[PDB]
């Protein structure tokens, strides 16, 4: 659930396989140069923190 | 400082409101009673 | 408003209304026809159309 | 505390592309058409969007 | 009416501060600060004459140069040693005649101060900067991806 | 201390670059004039795909808009980390790592 | 001088489900200005800023509702009945359907 | 996989800032700022290569 503790499982430290969903949604680009726009939920961990 | 809210988020019915003539837009209330008068010719006759 | 007409043909239209119980007259070219149903609320109960 | 990768995106330009899914934690995929890169050395491509 | 600069020469003023922290006399006197742009430019209008050569010279235009005025007299100076503070450097942007117009991040007090090799003087004033900027929402910086909305700020 | 053993960065190699002084139109006809001393490609599309490789060589193209070819310093030598600003090479492959310095 | 200048698009908030009302997750990582107003005779005006994260609660007015939020343009979202009113042919409190709406 | 660093180069990038205070292409775009350490100590990644 974005934005709460547990926003980023994995069941080791340095697992290769990571399960999680975090709202990111991709904004088309309205620039001049290249560059591509993000935008996502502040992090959960640090809210719980 | 204290100005306070400006109109565009108290009209009420969603009016739109531009300055330069001073208008509101695009708001909705009251009913309009219209007369419309339509050419004959535009009328098709019911034997056809 | 208009719709093609076939000797034995028959039409579909969709409709909106107010009301549960959505009995009315309605008109098909120059004839009409009185009739009756009942109708439902929505799972869906806000919209902005 | 996560971090999110933000790979190079990638141009075909003048032509036609697709999405992909991947197996990456939380990807997220999205084409754009119409863009028009520029970078530092200039336009990185010639065609009308 | 006209814009001839030539015929004007710079007025010593008398300022709050000055180098050793009391009012006294100074060529670099400051009586006017606008801070209106949506930008965060600030116009500074001086006592002394820049952007001009010395007043009455040969030559009237001149970037190097700052016409000043001191010892019942008009003279020069290298116009590189002039430096604009309000929290710290401020980054000058231009200058014409009396007036100039910097930028540099809000605090409580301007200071405009000019080295002279061996003694500096520098002038100051209070005034209330705090930054400010356009939209619903008080931002940082104007990030590079975003809407477009109409503001008014300082020409350069 | 410059020594680590925390963290992983990977690394592969550069995407194409365009420019502008790559090519000259103040006549009607196309003009390109690689760097001296610099291997360089052209590509354009009017009528087809068409490409070309100048080694210090000024090749022409019979399509005649400024804006139509454009040329690449190809060079693929050395590797480049990923970043927004950068292309991705039409391989898209993971080249080699390094490590990221004072860690915790 | 007036001229065009840049501001950022604030995080597009989620809309939830709520009988007769809206619940909006409001995410922001710098101030914002939120408005919103009915559409029906009573303005009704509401103003707030958020500093950062929440989740605020909205009485969706029956005919129609406003919403503003961010830089961004707003949008009307309006509401309707969802109670179960229409009985199955046996007997049934149909009463609490009309307690829901016009529960006078 | 190596630590060898002489096989890469520097990259332009796209920065907010710029000394005239406007975005602009510059190589020593900045895109990582690590400050968790107890310390104060800060990370920077920058697009430019230094200390070699
Ligand atoms: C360009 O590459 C070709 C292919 O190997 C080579 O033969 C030629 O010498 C190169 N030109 C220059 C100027 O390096």
């Amino acid at each position: 659930n974005p934005g709460a503790f547990g926003d980023i499982q994995a069941s080791s430290l340095d697992a290769t396989d990571i399960v999680a969903r975090t709202d990111i949604r991709l904004l088309k680009p309205s620039v001049k140069n290249i560059h591509v726009p993000y935008t996502q939920a502040v992090s959960g961990y640090e809210m719980w923190k | 400082n204290n100005s306070g809210r400006p109109l565009q988020e108290t009209a009420p019915f969603g009016c739109k409101i531009e300055v330069e003539p001073l208008r509101a837009t695009n708001c909705a209330y009251g009913h309009i009673p219209i007369s419309i008068d339509i050419p004959d010719a535009a009328f098709v006759r019911s034997s056809e | 408003a208009t719709t093609h007409v076939t000797a034995t043909g028959s039409i579909t239209l969709h409709f909106s209304t107010s009301s549960p119980q959505a009995n009315f007259i309605v008109s098909l070219c120059g004839k009409k026809t009185t009739c009756n149903a009942e109708c439902k609320p929505p799972a869906d109960h806000i919209i902005g159309e | 505390k996560f971090h999110t990768v933000v790979p190079s995106p990638q141009v075909k330009c003048c032509g036609s592309l697709e999405c992909k899914a991947s197996s990456k934690a939380d990807y997220t995929c999205r084409v754009f058409g119409g863009v028009y890169p520029f970078m530092w050395g200039g336009a990185q491509c010639f065609c009308d969007s | 009416i006209t814009d001839d600069f030539t015929l004007t020469s710079p007025y010593l003023g008398f300022c709050p501060y000055c180098r050793h922290s009391a009012p006294c006399f100074s060529p670099i006197k400051i009586e006017n600060v606008w801070d209106e742009s949506d930008d965060g430019s600030i116009r500074i209008q001086v006592s002394a004459q820049f952007g001009y050569n010395q007043a009455g010279t040969a030559d009237v235009t001149k970037f190097r140069y700052m016409s000043y005025d001191h010892d019942h007299d008009i003279k020069e100076d290298s116009m590189e040693k002039l430096a604009i503070s309000t929290s710290g450097p401020c980054r000058r942007l231009g200058h014409k005649g009396y007036f100039l117009l910097a930028q540099c991040p809000p605090g409580d007090s301007v200071t405009v101060s000019i080295t002279s090799g061996a003694s500096e003087n520098s002038c100051t004033v209070e005034k209330k900067i705090r930054r400010k900027f356009v939209g619903r929402e008080e931002y940082l910086f104007p990030p590079v991806h975003g809407k477009l909305v109409k503001c008014h700020v300082y020409d350069h | 201390l410059k020594e680590t053993s925390a963290g992983y960065i990977t690394m592969h190699r550069p995407g194409p670059h365009a420019y502008k002084s790559y090519l000259e139109e103040a006549s009607g006809e196309v003009y390109i004039k690689p760097p001296s001393g610099k291997n360089v490609t052209y590509e354009c599309k009017c009528g087809d795909y068409s490409t070309g490789i100048v080694s210090t060589r000024t090749k022409m193209n019979g399509c005649t808009k400024a804006k139509q070819c454009i040329a690449y310093k190809r060079d693929q030598t050395k590797w480049v980390f990923n970043s927004p600003d950068l292309i991705r090479h039409t391989d898209h492959s993971v080249q080699g790592k390094l490590h990221i310095p004072f860690r915790l | 001088t007036p001229t065009v200048c840049p501001v950022p698009l604030a995080h597009t908030p989620t809309v939830t489900k709520w009988f007769k009302g809206i619940t909006l997750h409001l995410t922001a990582t710098r101030p914002t200005l939120l408005t919103t107003r009915k559409l029906g005779l009573r303005a009704d005006a509401t103003a707030e800023w958020i500093t950062g994260t929440t989740s605020r609660n909205f009485s969706v007015g029956r005919e129609g509702l406003e919403y503003v939020w961010g830089n961004h343009e707003p949008v009307r979202v309006w509401a309707q009945e969802s109670a179960p009113g229409d009985p199955h042919g046996w007997p049934h409190e149909i009463i609490i359907h009309y307690y829901h709406r016009h529960p006078v």
